[PDB]
RNA sequence: CGUGGAAGUCUGUUAGAGUUGGUGUCCUACAAUACCCUCUCGUGAUCUAUGUGUAGGGGUGAAAGGCCCAUCGAGUCCGGCA
RNA sequence: GCGAAAGCCAAGGCCUGUCGGGAGCAACCAACGUUAGGGAAUUCGGCAAGUUAGUCCCGUACCUUCGGAAGAAGGGAUGCC
RNA sequence: GGUCUUAAGGUAGCGUAGUACCUUGCCGCAUCAGUAGCGGCUUGCAUGAAUGGAUUAACCAGAGCUUCACUGUCCCAACGUUGGGCCCGGUGAACUGUACAUUCCAGUGCGGAGUCUGGAGACACCCAGGGGGAAGCAAAGACCCUAUGGA
RNA sequence: CGAGUGGCUUGCUACCUCGAUGUCGGUUCCCUCCAUCCUGCCCGUGCAGAAGCGGGCAAGGGUGAGGUUGUUCGCCUAUUAAAGGAGGUCGUGAGCUGGGUUUAGACCGUCGUGAGACAGGUCGGCUGCUAUCUACUGGGUGUGUAGGUGUCUGACAAGAACGACCGUAUAGUACGAGAGGAACUACGGUUGGUGGCCACUGGUGUACCGGUUGUUCGAGAGAGCACGUGCCGGGUAGCCACGCCACACGGGGUAAGAGCUGAACGCAUCUAAGCUCGAAACCCACUUGGAAAAGAGACACCGCCGAGGUCCCGCGUACAAGACGCGGUCGAUAGACUCGGGGUGUGCGCGUCGAGGUAACGAGACGUUAAGCCCACGAGCACUAACAGACCAA
């Protein structure tokens, strides 16, 4: 009677096109709580190795016991939040109001904008003071860009610029902290945002495969038995059926694969720290050696080594924190063997 | 711990464990050392083997 | 069912022929089912160490051929995941019969067991020579 | 036990003959019947060149209505014929 | 080497089974190699593929028109100096 | 039934058959499970003696089934090799074409519409793809009926 | 007995096509219906409990593997939460398959004088086409919005991004004479689906290194061929799955339902006004896309004789063309060299030994030698090559 089965892939990540910004764009934001702070921070992925761990869960009958966990190396440098911009409520959702900006700039930045040199930050203080008083103001995202020049193994020079949220207290106190950063120099670490233990949103840029057919990029079968071997292997039965007299969106057809926008929730931070402690043997393939600001994160992440991948706190998390793992040993054997 | 083949010390989380007929147990450090393994070929007459040297 | 405490990569299949690692009668054990599996279309339902499986006696004593009977998996030759991260494989692929209590059908248990079987089926254990 | 070396005998891509499956390749072809692998026969009722005989309601046919110049349950050409 | 067999090479012939250049050269297709664990669960059907293999020694069932079955099956051996 | 039609009235055997409608007949073998296969039974819709019956060693690119061995046939797909495919120079056809044509969801209509009606959607052009639709292309249906047709 | 709904079966009719709309079954891939098999929330019970039986809302998700048969259907097995049914030209042959029906060959049975027949059986018996339009999947080029760079907004769009199960504590507890035997909640894991990633395991790895057969280059050394690696052994990077990581809760409004207050109708009444609850379903949440949203958007800064961009050069975190991304001496972008990190497994030569042999000769053994050969990765290193320079632009 033809057996059900799910369909090939899903219909969620769609249309399988490729990205507009190779710096992933966060759509989604935590809620404002504790202390006011920047929702987020970046770096760009190294490699992977393993770190033996002690079981921090309480309710694993294991707890206490050595265990091996898969480990993803991201170097994270200091990142700069060179502005505070102000969102303003109005009947077309969200809109930009002012924006105030530094004096200090990084080196390099002009590789990337056109950097201010004429600006008022008391104006643009002002209006965004003006339409708290109103009750107007929306949400305050300071615009922060990377320093891939503090990472030897990455090629680029030219920062990835993003804007990220700010939240905790009130609008108004946290309205000081975001001005704050910004009036110095708008250094910032993943100390400051990060602790060891916590679960942080992981978005990226996949690795890009081009063009690949339905069989890789929807997991279709292949023809089997006797229909193998006709002229047919890898090409599905058919576009459809009579009626509808057209072929829909659903129908796994061939096209890009790769190269998408992936948020991948509840990673781990197995640790934070700075140094060449989990660098491998003959450096990471394809990337390079580690001494710096890094990030451990359990397990995979999207895009290929040398990629800007973006950091934010659990939207919504699973478990309820277990900080700062003990670390039992951290592999530096090399990746070639 | 160390490899009941070459020698050389399994770097922690690697390996394969393999399981006797008898109940015999036997770690193997890398697929190369199992393959050798395979062939009958014991350590001591194998040069590259810490065993030998 | 309770945690193995181990990731196990399926090695046997419905159909597969694979040895009875006890005093029985039944030499040969063939793979009917698996307790408490569901696969999908055109997947061949895939069986592995600490399963308990239906099977059918291939080969062995007369009385004991034929015979449609229930079995826990002991050991499996495609390897398995330790907490360590360490693999383990086995010299065959072996099973042991049991009954409706899941206590062995015979007394003695030939051969070596996982640890992990010892922590699902404890009057298995307690009744294994090796446990590795 | 040896000798002998029989056979519409056996193995065999020897030469040569044949054409089972792939229902592969091709299917506006390389080709109006092709290509590749697989397969059968291979001292005999064997295979083959050349010459020669049988002609259309007639031949030829170990018989399939097979074949008789890409034409066959009655060849082809022209005529009867507008 | 059993060989008018394979494979390799002479003599002799040829680069005219007659359009070329570029992309680590993607999807897809044609021929094809290797795939862990399982082992026909595939399918109308093991289709396709694979297995086996040469030589010598041992050994060989039912049945039989006594010719045959039969290389039955199964076991062992195999280089170089 | 314990002869009658029309001469005789199925003997040896074989039998659910390449012949058995009922039918996947019943029993057994075998498998976890066997409309299959084999053995037995067998009243045979509608077996049977040169319309040759039964049987059979050897032979078979003949039809069906079982086992050992083998394996990417499958679980379930991966990577690789060679020629294409894609881009460039040169060469250079054909199929097909009433017209218009960016469609989609419904409806209507000779009852199976890109073109009618209603709505929806739709900026143009170009590259690659696998073929959903044009009741796609290809051949005055080889089925069926009809013709005071043919062989 | 009576009233109907559907359009899956069959039958009828003969409206459509005979200058052809390819068959049945299967397969593959997509969407749907509800008359719901499972899962969620409910009501009744001949509801103690447990296991059921019947009914309501409900289409989110699921509904699987196999033995005979061409079968659909159906029979049978073991698993399962359950292994629901139906529509899409009895969905799907310019996708596959070709086992059955239904060509030409042949046999059997029956019928027939016979050719030959059969809504009887049986063996064999072919699968065409270079896509013009349309449709969708992905990729570009232009135009509109009316100079640029960077950051955003969010009209709308997509999602199942998650479904389900087992076990433990609750508990041998509630309930029950006993046998038997729950739940709320909290946890652990499995399965199916989904997205991604390669440290680990596994595969490939006609890169590479070794062994070795035949033959050829006189031997040696070192090589070629044996189908695109002769075969065998090992295998780096990358790509992969058989490997690994991740994939809530909760709100809001409802259905069936349980109720509150409450009148018509002094009472009663969940409903008529009003209100409190309440489904795996809906909406939000979360993920992806999305300035061509014609109301064609917002902010900041740079620039209008110069901001920025294109071509150019060295290259890939990108890639079928196109596109994208980075670097360009104020430089580590690529190559050479040297390290480091890796693969293989001990080089040629020489010395000793070597069963023997008068000697010649001698397979092979040991040493020299963690040797020799090799690397799709990293580092150091401006030595070499990123030069010269052109164009557009308010
Ligand atoms: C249905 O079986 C087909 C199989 C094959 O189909 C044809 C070829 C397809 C056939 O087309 C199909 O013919 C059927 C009789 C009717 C069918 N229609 C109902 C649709 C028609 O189309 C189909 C079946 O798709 C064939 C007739 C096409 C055509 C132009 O007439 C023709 O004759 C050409 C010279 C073809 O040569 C031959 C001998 O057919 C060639 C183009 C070759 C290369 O293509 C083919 O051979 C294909 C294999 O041959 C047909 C004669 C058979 O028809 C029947 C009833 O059995
Ligand atoms: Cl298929
Ligand atoms: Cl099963
Ligand atoms: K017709
Ligand atoms: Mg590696
Ligand atoms: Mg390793
Ligand atoms: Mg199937
Ligand atoms: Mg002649
Ligand atoms: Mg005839
Ligand atoms: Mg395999
Ligand atoms: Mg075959
Ligand atoms: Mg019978
Ligand atoms: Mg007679
Ligand atoms: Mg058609
Ligand atoms: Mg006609
Ligand atoms: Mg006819
Ligand atoms: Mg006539
Ligand atoms: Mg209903
Ligand atoms: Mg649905
Ligand atoms: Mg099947
Ligand atoms: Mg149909
Ligand atoms: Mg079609
Ligand atoms: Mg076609
Ligand atoms: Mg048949
Ligand atoms: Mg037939
Ligand atoms: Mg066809
Ligand atoms: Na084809
Ligand atoms: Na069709
Ligand atoms: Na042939
Ligand atoms: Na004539
Ligand atoms: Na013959
Ligand atoms: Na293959
Ligand atoms: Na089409
Ligand atoms: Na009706
Ligand atoms: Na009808
Ligand atoms: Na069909
Ligand atoms: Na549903
Ligand atoms: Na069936
Ligand atoms: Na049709
Ligand atoms: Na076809
Ligand atoms: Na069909
Ligand atoms: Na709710
Ligand atoms: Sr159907
Ligand atoms: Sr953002
Ligand atoms: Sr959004
Ligand atoms: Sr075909
Ligand atoms: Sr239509
Ligand atoms: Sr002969
Ligand atoms: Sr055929
Ligand atoms: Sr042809
Ligand atoms: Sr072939
Ligand atoms: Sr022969
Ligand atoms: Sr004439
Ligand atoms: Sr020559
Ligand atoms: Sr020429
Ligand atoms: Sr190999
Ligand atoms: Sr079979
Ligand atoms: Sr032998
Ligand atoms: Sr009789
Ligand atoms: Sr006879
Ligand atoms: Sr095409
Ligand atoms: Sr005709
Ligand atoms: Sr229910
Ligand atoms: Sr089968
Ligand atoms: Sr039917
Ligand atoms: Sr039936
Ligand atoms: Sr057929
Ligand atoms: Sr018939
Ligand atoms: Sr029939
Ligand atoms: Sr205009
Ligand atoms: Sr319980
Ligand atoms: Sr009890
Ligand atoms: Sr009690
Ligand atoms: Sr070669
Ligand atoms: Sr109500
Ligand atoms: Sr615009």
């Amino acid at each position: 009677p033809q057996p059900s089965r799910p369909r090939k892939g899903s219909l969620g990540f769609g249309p399988r096109k490729r990205s507009t910004s190779e710096t992933p764009r966060f759509n989604s934001w935590p809620s404002d709580d504790g202390q006011p702070g920047v929702q987020g921070f970046a770096g760009y992925k190294a490699g992977m190795t393993h770190v033996v761990l002690v079981n921090d869960e309480p309710n694993s009958p294991r707890e206490g016991m050595e265990e091996t966990v898969p480990v993803t190396v991201i170097e994270t440098p200091p990142m700069r939040a060179v502005a505070l911009r102000a969102y303003e409520d109005t009947p077309y959702g969200q809109r930009p109001l002012t924006e105030v900006w530094t004096d200090e700039f990084h080196s390099e930045l002009d590789r990337t904008l056109d950097v201010p040199e004429d600006h008022d930050p008391d104006a643009a203080e002002e209006q965004i003071r003006d339409a708290h008083e109103a009750g107007d103001l929306g949400d305050l995202r300071l615009i922060t860009h990377t320093v891939p020049d503090a990472v030897p193994s990455v090629p680029k020079k030219k920062p990835d610029v993003m804007e990220t949220r700010v939240g905790g207290g009130s609008v108004s106190d946290r309205l000081d902290h975001a001005l704050d950063i910004v009036e110095d120099g708008g250094e910032h670490a993943m100390n400051d945002i990060f602790r060891a233990g916590e679960y942080a949103d992981v978005a990226g840029v996949t690795k890009g495969k081009g063009t690949q057919g339905p069989v890789k990029r929807w997991g279709v079968q292949k023809r089997k038995g006797k229909h193998a071997r006709q002229g047919w292997r890898r090409r599905i039965g058919n576009l459809g059926p009579w009626n509808p007299s057209r072929v829909r969106s659903t129908v796994p057809q061939q096209g890009q694969t790769g190269y998408h926008q992936r948020t991948e929730l509840n990673k781990r931070l197995i640790d934070i720290g700075e140094g060449d402690e989990p660098t491998v043997d003959g450096g990471f393939v394809n990337y390079g050696e580690v001494d710096g600001p890094y990030t451990l994160v359990k397990g995979s992440v999207p895009g290929p080594d040398k990629r800007l991948v973006r950091f934010r706190p659990a939207v919504r998390p699973n478990d309820q924190p277990r900080l700062d793992p003990e670390v039992r040993y951290v592999s530096n054997e090399s990746n070639q063997g | 711990r160390e490899c009941d083949y070459c020698g050389t010390d399994i770097e922690p989380g690697t390996g394969t464990m393999f399981v006797h007929k008898d109940g015999a147990t036997t770690h193997f450090c890398s697929s190369k050392c199992e393959n050798n393994a395979d062939l009958g070929r014991e350590a001591r007459n194998l040069e590259w083997t810490d065993t030998a040297r | 069912m309770e945690a193995l405490g181990a990731d196990v990569t399926q090695g046997l299949e419905k159909g597969s022929l694979i040895t009875c690692a006890d005093n029985t009668g039944a030499r040969e054990l063939k793979v009917i089912s698996v307790h408490g599996y569901s696969g999908t279309k055109n997947r061949h339902p895939k069986a592995g160490l600490g399963d308990k499986i239906t099977v059918s006696v291939t080969k062995g004593t007369p009385e004991m051929r034929r015979q449609v009977l229930e079995a826990v998996v002991v050991r499996q030759r495609k390897p398995i995941r330790r907490p360590d991260g360490t693999r383990v494989k086995f010299e065959d692929n072996a099973a042991v019969i049991v009954d409706e209590n899941e206590d062995p059908r015979g007394t003695e248990l030939k051969g070596p067991i996982a640890r992990e079987v010892a922590q699902r089926f404890g009057s298995v254990a307690s009744a294994a020579t090796m446990i590795v």
